[PDB]
């Protein structure tokens, strides 16, 4: 199990971003996948979960409507699409599975 | 956490169980709590010793993973389809969560007569999950989707009860469930909750044994095992030490031993103490169980006598700290910090007497640097 997030950056409020999680070392297509974020000075916050076949998706209320979780099983990649970004989405986002995570990708919305 | 106090039903003899709602619309199930395994599995067919099963066809949010898993135990196995579904824990969480789940369609010696549960919750580490460590454990799912710390604690309140409830706190420690200090011992390996046993004492008296015998293969904390289990060689030492301190297929669990109620058998037996290395390796703490915990009543009040079972059985591979010992303590599975905590359970009393004790620090000058082979 290895995981690598990318896609973060500095974006303006109301902006938009696509995060990516490339996964290796296990059969991604069989794995429940989850995004968590860690805002500065706050507790870790669950963002969104996606069942292995990608038809079940769940979201935090704080992102319901703006964020979209998605996966491309053929390419061992997980996605988070983020619209109407706001300053309180400033966080490190972590792709996570079976108690493992990647190094994270920071998102800064000034 | 307060919503999770008394969220368990059951007793040591039969196991402790949590109530769960699974799928859309929900199917209620009674789930055994097992810190000795890592899978979430439920009955998937009718079976002779369960009232109820999970029907994956009756759940709109169920999704098959397209494979099955077999899990072998020491005695008893099952094979189940693997799916994902949304689960709710009514006594603890208002929100529902997406977990992996195995639906048993073939078992052997698993659902036994007189059992109340129809599923098991594996609370051990990812490395023990089947078919591989890649099948996200139920608690790993819970940590991530519920925003709770990587910690759970457990209290059983079944001491004194006839063999023939409690609390599982998901995400921390409920201070109303203990008094005194929590003693923490490191987790040596993350698969089972493996910890390091330094010494066993039977009535203030050390066994002659080398400290490695206690960790022969491993010393674990497992809620899904009923008795205190000991490696065959250690078991023989304990029986002979207990026997030469008290007055038979009793020791080996072929016969019970009976007394009339006037005979108060609980004083004739010694206390058993297990010493554990503290986070500071130069000191140890001691968890002690009285006779009331290991000389176990069978029938309960009603007759003018009682029959008793010996709560310690032999084992080949592990030293298993089961319910026989867990009934005495509030046990904190502090995954986040790689340690297991113990405090005395206020509820571990009979006739107003505590049936367990905790104390320390004791020096470890005596014992080897590492008792784990």
């Amino acid at each position: 199990v290895q995981l690598q997030e990318s896609g973060g950056g500095l974006v303006q409020p109301g902006g938009s971003l696509r995060l990516s999680c490339a996964a290796s070392g296990f059969t991604f297509s069989s794995a429940i996948m989850t995004w968590v974020r860690q805002a500065p000075g706050k507790g870790r916050e669950w963002v969104s979960t996606i069942g292995s076949d990608g038809s079940i998706t769940t979201y935090a209320d704080s992102v319901k409507g703006r964020f979209t979780i998605s996966r491309d099983n053929a390419r061992n990649t997980l996605y988070l699409q983020m619209n109407s970004l706001k300053p309180e989405d400033t966080a490190v986002y972590y792709c996570t599975s079976a108690g493992r995570r990647g190094p994270g990708t920071q998102v800064t919305v000034s | 956490f307060l919503a999770m106090v008394d969220n368990l039903q059951g007793d040591s003899g039969r196991g402790y169980y949590l109530e769960m709602l699974i799928g859309t619309p929900p199917q209620k199930l009674q789930i055994l709590v097992d810190t000795g395994s890592s899978n979430f599995a439920v009955a998937g067919t009718p079976h002779s010793y369960i009232d109820t099963y999970f029907d994956t066809e009756r759940s709109s949010t169920y999704r098959s993973k397209g494979f099955d898993v077999t899990v072998k135990y020491t005695q008893g196995s099952w094979t189940g389809f693997v799916g994902e579904d949304l689960v709710t824990i009514p006594k603890g969480f208002n929100t529902s969560f997406l977990v992996n789940i195995a639906t048993i369609f073939e078992s052997e010696n698993f659902f036994l007569p007189g059992i109340k549960w129809n599923g098991i919750l594996g609370l051990a580490y990812a490395t023990l999950a089947k078919p591989s460590s890649s099948l996200e454990t139920f608690f790993d799912s819970l940590v991530t989707q519920a925003n709770i710390p990587n910690v759970f604690s457990m209290q059983m309140c079944g001491a004194g009860l006839p063999v023939a409830g409690g609390s599982l706190v998901l995400g921390g420690i409920e201070p109303s469930l203990y008094k005194g200090d929590i003693w923490y011992t490191p987790i040596k390996e993350e698969w089972y909750y493996q910890i390091e046993i330094l010494k066993l004492e039977i009535g203030g008296q050390s066994l002659n044994l080398d400290c490695r015998e206690y960790n022969a293969d491993k010393a674990i904390v497992d809620s899904g095992t009923t008795l205190l289990r000991l490696p065959q060689k250690v078991f023989d030492a304990v029986v002979e030490a207990v026997a030469r301190a008290s007055l038979d297929g009793f020791w080996t669990g072929s016969q019970l031993a009976c007394w009339t109620n006037s005979e108060t058998p609980w004083s004739y037996f010694p206390k058993i103490s297990i010493y554990l290395r503290d986070e500071n390796s130069s000191r140890s703490f001691r968890i002690t169980i009285l006779p009331q915990l290991y000389i176990q009543p069978m029938m309960g009040a009603g007759l003018n006598y009682e029959c008793y079972r010996f709560g310690i059985s032999p084992s080949t591979n592990a030293l298993v700290i089961g319910a026989t010992v867990m009934e005495g303590f509030y046990v904190i599975f502090d995954r986040a910090q790689k340690r297991v905590g113990f405090a005395a359970s206020p509820c571990a009393e009979i006739a107003g007497a505590a049936v367990s004790e905790i104390s320390g620090p004791f020096s470890t000058e005596d014992v080897a640097s590492n008792c784990v082979p």
